[PDB]
């Protein structure tokens, strides 16, 4: 009988423990593996894949394809804001239900640059230039184009190349940010403006749509595994 | 015959499997492989970042 | 292949020879060795299926409750007794009887549980129960009362257990007087072909006795002791047909004639009716 | 006292556990082994041995040798079905109580080809040819000979070689099938037909019998050990 | 002196017997021997599959 | 804290267990050993030593030296049985309390040949020949000399060599026999007869005695340690 | 420094004494020595089986 | 692979980490480093004890 | 790194210290040193048994 001495923790049951345990099926012959397309090794592999962002949460539209449409049309001026949402990949309703956001919501911390790809779905004859911008926190969200261009931005010119990317560089005072909301962990404001208004010819629709895709960059990571707020129940399903 | 791996940090640990079935072993928490290509970029013709996607 | 792997399927093509894999003659007593490829074009299949879970050992190596009785805190039956046998339970017995002779060591496990009996005793305050199981090999003194000198066990092996702790357990060697346990015995105990007949003429595995060591409370308590068998290091010879008719008695193979199988409509019905 | 720490599972009693335990008979000298004919190492050794199948469950016959007889006789036509049962080595009453079936019923999964050997017990003077066929699931059981021959089959010609084999190749979408019944795990239909009716001479019985033996092939295996439904009790036998 | 075997899979494990009696050892769950011949094919004259069983 | 996991048997107390346990007398200096004549290593060393058998249990004689006396005297015939007891070294009252028997009664199984040494305690002038025989079971105990000589036997001729041995060869269907009684484990019958009646001269006592010693051979062994039925009590002795 | 002996059979086991007193060690269940002579045959003059015990 | 350090005195001890995370290891109670300078003496110009601090 | 000493008798045992403080080690029950002189015989001039203590 080898003199032993149990220590605190003994007999407990940690949900995240990691020990060996006897098989209930001694010598069971597992079914041989098989090459199945598209294996997944890390969730970040998924978070690097673009998914369509619902920038237009506005009212009832959340219950239609319109949620994914960004209104753009010919105006009698330029400088007009086209949209504007915060950099809260986890919290903001704009991202929260995205492929990226869904994943973030199973974690507590996030870090890395993010890509916002914008595809112009107007007509071949429609043209124009937009100013995609990212303003780090500290001041308020820019309210005029002339104040947004003072920050990190990309002047996108619509043409044969349908889409254009606004890479939101990870600028932050800490290594990681909270997936949940917190002002310490404030991420800044993402806004779009008209650089040079939409200009179509006759017989070509002057009102268009712009889609927005979001995905993580190669320097993106997530920490502290937690449960999603997005799924609930009252009783075991039957 | 035990094994000796590296712990997670910013040292090693010893492991000896005690059961006759691999099913009984602890989790494989250290497989850091990654291959985004299968998902992001499953195009047949390689797309060079700096180039135009269409011409 | 891999020690226990299964045969791989050999790819085959069209034939037209006088080779007759499919034609044979069951009268020989020989079982055909035909394989898919013999009567149809097959592809090649690297089969990785193992027969690991079919080894005699894996088949008979699982604890099985073979019996259980009870003894009480006080009253008439204050201690239990059981003539050791694997034939009172049907589960394990049918498996062991898959073979004529068998040899193995045995892992014994006991599940001892107690239950408070209904009475009119005021303020009951039970102390923790401690039991004692004792084995008495054929020829040894038997206990006649819960406090008989026999429970001294100077030589008899016995376990002492206390409720709350893991089930008591212990290993037992192959105890046969012969070169293998016999599951069947088409013979008698007397040379005149009288006396006993069948398997029970060989069973002389002695008796098991259980009891409490302390009464615990003023109130009455009943304890149940479940005996589990687990064959280890198994060797089996001469397989036989599995038991068809339900078991009737524990000391013989007596049965009540049964049909060969469940029925169905006609020899054309693809349904179990 | 070596610092230790018990983990979940501690003190339990798994029926299929596998640990060392003190002998109650210290230094007991086991009886020396002996060479006994026919040792068994794996149950599959048994499942490879033919046993007579009771194709004729029909009514009361289950209580007589007739259960093992397959009626064949001279007709005034050909194409007539002779029998037909499913490929459910575990469930179907036809197999369930067989040597193969008995074993299968102690397991949950099975896989492999199966051999059905057919012995003609007519008289030396009796002749004829039968069409043994196996139709994988997907359609229904063939109802006419002309529809069964469209599947895996063997045209058996009775002659000096009494028996003939219909090897039922393991065709299936999964590696293993359930021993119990389940339509996902459907195994298909095994049927027999008259290729060229029985033809005896005068003074020779025109009504005959055909026996059917079943056994596993060398690619047969079984998984997930369980209890048989075939044995029960109400109280410990006395 | 411990031993080291292979676990079941589609890795090894260490074992040290602690008792003086072999009866105390764990089960022999890995004996994959097989010899169907004793049962299927106990004929005195070898029967060659492709040949006729009688002539 | 080394992750550990208790298994069945834990904390129990097997009477025949074998573990290490702390000394209550740390560093106690044992008394040095000493060479004491006659050390014993195995009980079989004792079972190989002859002890006088009480063949004459008959009635009240068990309470006198007569129990150890075998009556022999001159007769008016030959063939007369002289004694007869079974081969139950453990059970039979004849052996049960012997040196051999006492030991056997602490075990469940026995195996081996046995030696029965017979010493003639008649007078120097007394003569005669006896037929010591052992008949294996299967038939009944021989009832006539002519039926006992059909079995394993030794025709002992009394003379200067006082004693004579009847080695009872271990013939049996099993390797071991039960120490307790059991007909499967039947051991046969040991009987003695007059080969050629006692013949003394005048003035020399015609009624004599023969002693019987029993001991184990070098192929004798015992298994499965148990308690003796031969010792009991009702309360701790004071 | 452990030891390694043979178990009883018809394999080995490892043992490490953990206490400072030999009294604490497990039993010596494997001493199979035998010397019947001390008891059976303590005669001063060797008696040869095949010979007469007296002459 | 265990490690072996020195205990505190006026002998060694063995340690084997059992967990995959360094966070699980015991405390680092033996780091006797010392550097008072950062606090006592954070002057840009070295002050020589025996000398006058000002001249 | 364990140690291996001798047990008390008329065999050895293995020991591995598990704690970082020597205070945690088991007792030193085997120090059989002896020096009666300090007490019996603390005389400055050696006294030879066979001689007279005074002259
Ligand atoms: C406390 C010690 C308990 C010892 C348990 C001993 C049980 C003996 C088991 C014998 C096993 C199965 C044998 C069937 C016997 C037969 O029919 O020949
Ligand atoms: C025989 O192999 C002896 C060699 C190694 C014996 C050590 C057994 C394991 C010792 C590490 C301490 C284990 C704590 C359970």
């Amino acid at each position: 009988g080898l003199p032993t001495m149990n220590t605190p923790g003994s007999c407990q049951f940690l949900t995240s423990d990691d020990f060996q345990s006897p098989s209930a099926m001694p010598q069971y012959d597992v079914t041989p593996e098989m090459r199945i397309p598209g294996e997944v090794k890390n969730l970040m592999e998924i978070a690097e894949v673009d998914s369509v962002v619902p920038v237009q949460n506005v009212g009832e539209k959340v219950n239609s394809m319109e949620a994914y449409q960004i209104p753009v049309r010919s105006n009698e001026g330029s400088g007009t804001q086209v949209f504007g949402f915060p950099l809260q990949p986890g919290y903001s309703s704009v991202f929260s239900r995205t492929l990226l956001g869904e994943i973030l919501n199973y974690y507590t911390h996030w870090s890395g640059s993010i890509k916002l790809t914008f595809m112009f779905c107007g007509s071949a004859m429609a043209t124009g230039k937009f100013l995609l911008a990212y303003s780090p926190p500290g001041a308020g969200a820019p309210t005029k184009r002339v104040d947004a261009m003072l920050g990190t931005h990309v002047v996108w010119d619509v043409g044969l190349q349908s889409s254009c990317v606004l890479c939101i560089p990870w600028i932050s005072q800490t290594h990681y940010r909270y997936v949940a909301s917190d002002e310490y962990t404030a991420g800044g404001f993402i806004t779009c403006w008209y650089q040079t208004n939409i200009v179509v010819p006759a017989d070509a629709q002057s009102s268009c749509y712009i889609m927005c895709f979001v995905s993580a960059c190669n320097d993106f990571s997530v920490r502290l595994l937690k449960d999603t707020p997005f799924i609930t129940q009252q009783n075991f399903f039957q | 015959g035990a094994q000796v791996s590296t712990q997670k940090t910013g040292i090693h640990y010893t492991n000896i499997n005690y059961y006759k079935d691999a099913a009984s072993n602890s989790a494989n928490r250290q497989d850091f492989t990654q291959d985004p290509g299968k998902f992001t970029e499953p195009v047949k013709d390689i797309m060079i970042k700096s180039l135009p996607a269409l011409n | 292949a891999a020690i226990g792997r299964v045969a791989d399927t050999v790819g085959t093509g069209p034939t037209n020879s006088e080779a007759i894999p499919a034609l044979t003659a069951a009268e020989t007593g020989h079982t055909s060795q035909v394989v898919p490829g013999d009567t149809m074009q097959t592809r090649h299949v690297k089969n990785y299926h193992s027969r690991s879970e079919s080894t005699i050992e894996n088949f008979l190596c699982r604890s099985a409750c073979v019996y259980f009785t009870e003894y009480e805190n006080s009253g008439a039956k204050r201690y239990a007794e059981w003539v050791i046998t694997p034939r009172q339970a049907a589960q394990l017995r049918r498996k062991l009887e898959f073979f004529t002779y068998v040899r193995f060591d045995l892992e014994l496990t006991f599940v001892i549980t107690s239950t408070q009996q209904p009475s009119t005793t005021q303020n009951q305050d039970a102390q923790i129960l401690t039991h004692q199981i004792m084995y008495v090999p054929p020829g040894g003194p038997v206990p006649d009362k819960v406090d008989s000198y026999v429970w001294q066990t100077s030589t008899n092996p016995s376990v002492f257990w206390t409720e709350g702790n893991a089930p008591p357990r212990m290993s037992i060697p192959f105890l046969s007087i012969g070169n293998a346990y016999s599951n069947f015995y088409d013979g008698w105990s007397e040379f005149s072909r009288n006396g006993v007949y069948g398997i029970n003429t060989l069973n002389n595995m002695g008796t098991l006795y259980a009891r409490h060591v302390n009464a615990g409370s003023t109130g009455p308590i009943k304890s149940t002791i479940r005996i589990y068998f687990k064959p280890k290091h198994v060797k089996a010879w001469i397989p036989r047909p599995p038991r068809l008719c339900q078991y009737e008695k524990a000391k013989n193979v007596n049965f009540q004639p049964s049909g060969v199988t469940t029925t169905r409509q006609s020899i054309t019905t693809m349904t179990n009716t």
